[PDB]
């Protein structure tokens, strides 16, 4: 275990799934010393190599350490399908160069199931209140969830992380707390949701009152 | 008569829990006397040898060591401090005037292969190396005042030093 | 592997359940991994709050991947010394190392706090399936350790799932579990509820129903 060492991170979930956004692929490599400031890298897709990628150096912090990225856009439905984002990490530092490869988590594609649970009598004996989002059945964990009372975002929620079941799927819970008044008066709020096996990659459910 | 004096076997007074260190006696022996007087603290260690040897330290043998002869007035004293743990700082002194080159080697235990080590100057590691070595430096900086140290992999783990005090 | 490193050990606090109900047993255990078959024998040294404790048991076990030995030591903890704070410190010798390794370890600190437990039925439009889901949220508690399980009429309900806890934006903890049953069930107006032992109720424990 000597020489520096490579980081290959995924692309943003909300990246991959929007067109109108940029999803790209990164590979990270720490501990870069000032005697051989120089690392050159080998992007691989599926087997067949690439060539777009982009860098810069960054040696910093608390270190006598040169740090190195090399940032690989990807195509949305690349990723979606998954691909095998290989990496070669090229230094002298290092006996033959370092490759690692990343990709969408395997295993079949399963649509989220989305319902609103309003806050139970028993909490709005309380200043602040709970509204509760249940996200059940996807695959893979990879999602997106959020809140707006109106077309802003809200602030004041939680989200669990999404927790593997029986079923052999993913759901998870997001908490939005707001002031019983607003609750009370008889406001609108939605958690949208987005996911690779939602229609448009996307879909939002809205709680109310009565 | 002349004062005898002792030598370390290496340079090094400061060790680790299995370092092996030698103390060299210097002066002049007799006709019919080729024998040496070993002293650790007050103690006097029954070897005749102008050579004490130390195969694997405890930290019981740190101390003060005198040697002597029957034509070699008794030694002043030498310290031998023995640590104990994964890394060690090591320096033939850390009182630096002004001008002056600085050697500091990061001893691990039983020479244990210590990777990604790195001197550290005040929570801020002046220097890295992807292996263990040693680090260097010229004359002064007037600032040098710095509590050092080093870190490193000892396998998988992280150990640490004690941090030392170059002034 | 490369293991000039030694051994290495892992301690671990006992679980909610036990601590939380006298008839139980909390155990704290420590971890040894990476022992050596050239120094395999391990010597383990137990402290509350500094005092010496000499009634801990161990058990040598190996590992194929690695071939290395897996030494294990178990304490029995007091209900009370592991609620009052009371450090448990484990302290492993072995030949592979410079000197022992000493873990620390003891429940976390910080005003404990009364979990709000809510029960959530079904969302109108589970109805659609053949099984609908049943939840219970618990908020606002300190420490994190906390125990909550699922009955029917009078015994378990296998089928429910817990979301590890989140922390809070007041600084508390909150929580899922989700129950699912089969639709029947439900509408059948059966009766279901969560049990939730936590460290600041008023008997470690409380229980909130739900049903239509
Ligand atoms: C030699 O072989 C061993 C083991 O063999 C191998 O077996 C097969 C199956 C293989 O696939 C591997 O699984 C395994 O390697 C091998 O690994 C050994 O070392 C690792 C770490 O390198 C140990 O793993 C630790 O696990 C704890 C949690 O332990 C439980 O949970 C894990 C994972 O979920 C289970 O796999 C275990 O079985 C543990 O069981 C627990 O047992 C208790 C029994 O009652 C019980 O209380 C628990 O409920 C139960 N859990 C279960 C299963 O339900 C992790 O927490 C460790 O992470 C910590 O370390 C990192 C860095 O080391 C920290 O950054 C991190 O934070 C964690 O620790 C603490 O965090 C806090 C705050 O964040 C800090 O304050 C602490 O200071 C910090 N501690 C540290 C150290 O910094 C860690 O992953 C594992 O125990 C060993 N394997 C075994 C036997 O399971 C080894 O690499 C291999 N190598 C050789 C010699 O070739
Ligand atoms: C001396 O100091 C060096 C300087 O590095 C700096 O480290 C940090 C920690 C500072 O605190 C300072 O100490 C210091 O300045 C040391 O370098 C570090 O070495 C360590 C160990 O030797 C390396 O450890 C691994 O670290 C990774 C980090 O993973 C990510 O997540 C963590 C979460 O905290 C982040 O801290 C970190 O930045 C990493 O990713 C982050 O950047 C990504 C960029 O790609 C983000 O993703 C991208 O985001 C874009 C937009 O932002 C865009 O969306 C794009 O699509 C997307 O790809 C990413 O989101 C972001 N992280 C987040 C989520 O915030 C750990 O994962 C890894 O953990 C374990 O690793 C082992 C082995 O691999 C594995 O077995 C375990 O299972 C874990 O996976 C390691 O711990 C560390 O990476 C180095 N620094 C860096 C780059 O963080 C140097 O080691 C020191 N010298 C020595 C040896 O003495």
């Amino acid at each position: 275990l000597g020489g520096p060492s490579v980081f290959l991170f995924p692309p943003k979930p909300k990246d991959t799934l929007m067109i109108s956004r940029t999803p790209e692929v990164t590979c990270v490599v720490v501990d870069v010393s000032h005697e051989d400031p120089e690392v050159k890298f080998n992007w691989y897709v599926d087997g067949v190599e690439v060539h777009n990628a982009k860098t810069k150096p960054r040696e910093e912090q608390y270190n006598s350490t040169y740090r190195v990225v090399s940032v690989l856009t990807v195509l949305h439905q690349d990723w979606l399908n998954g691909k095998e984002y290989k990496c070669k990490v090229s230094n002298k530092a290092l006996p033959a160069p370092i490759e690692k490869t990343i990709s969408k988590a395997k295993g079949q594609p399963r649509e989220p199931q989305v319902y609103t649970l309003p806050p139970s009598r028993e909490e709005m004996t309380k200043n602040q209140v709970s509204l509760t989002c249940l996200v059940k059945g996807f695959y893979p964990s990879d999602i997106a969830v959020e809140w707006e009372s109106n077309g802003q975002p809200e602030n004041n929620y939680k989200t669990t992380p999404p927790v593997l079941d029986s079923d052999g799927s993913f759901f998870l819970y997001s908490k939005l707390t707001v002031d019983k008044s607003r609750w009370q008066q008889g406001n609108v709020f939605s958690c949208s949701v987005m996911h690779e096996a939602l229609h448009n990659h996307y879909t939002q459910k809205s709680l109310s009152l009565s | 008569l002349p004062k005898a004096v002792v030598f370390l076997e290496p340079q090094w007074y400061s060790v680790l829990e299995k370092d092996s260190v030698t103390l060299k006696c210097q002066g002049a022996y007799s006709p019919e006397d080729n024998s040496t007087q070993w002293f650790h603290n007050e103690s006097l260690i029954s070897s005749q040898a102008s050579s004490y040897f130390i195969d694997a330290a405890t930290v019981n043998d740190s101390g003060e060591y005198r040697c002597q002869t029957n034509l070699s007035t008794l030694s002043d004293p030498v310290q031998l401090e023995v640590h104990i743990g994964w890394l060690l700082l090591q320096a033939p002194r850390w009182v630096f005037k002004e001008e002056d080159p600085i050697h500091l080697r990061c001893h691990s235990w039983k020479n244990t292969a210590l990777h990604k080590v790195t001197y550290l100057q005040n929570g801020k590691d002046r220097k890295y190396f992807h292996h263990n070595s040693d680090f260097h430096i010229p004359k002064a900086t007037l600032k040098d005042s710095g509590s050092y140290f080093c870190r490193g992999l000892v396998g998988s783990k992280n150990v640490s030093s004690e941090t030392v005090n170059i002034t």
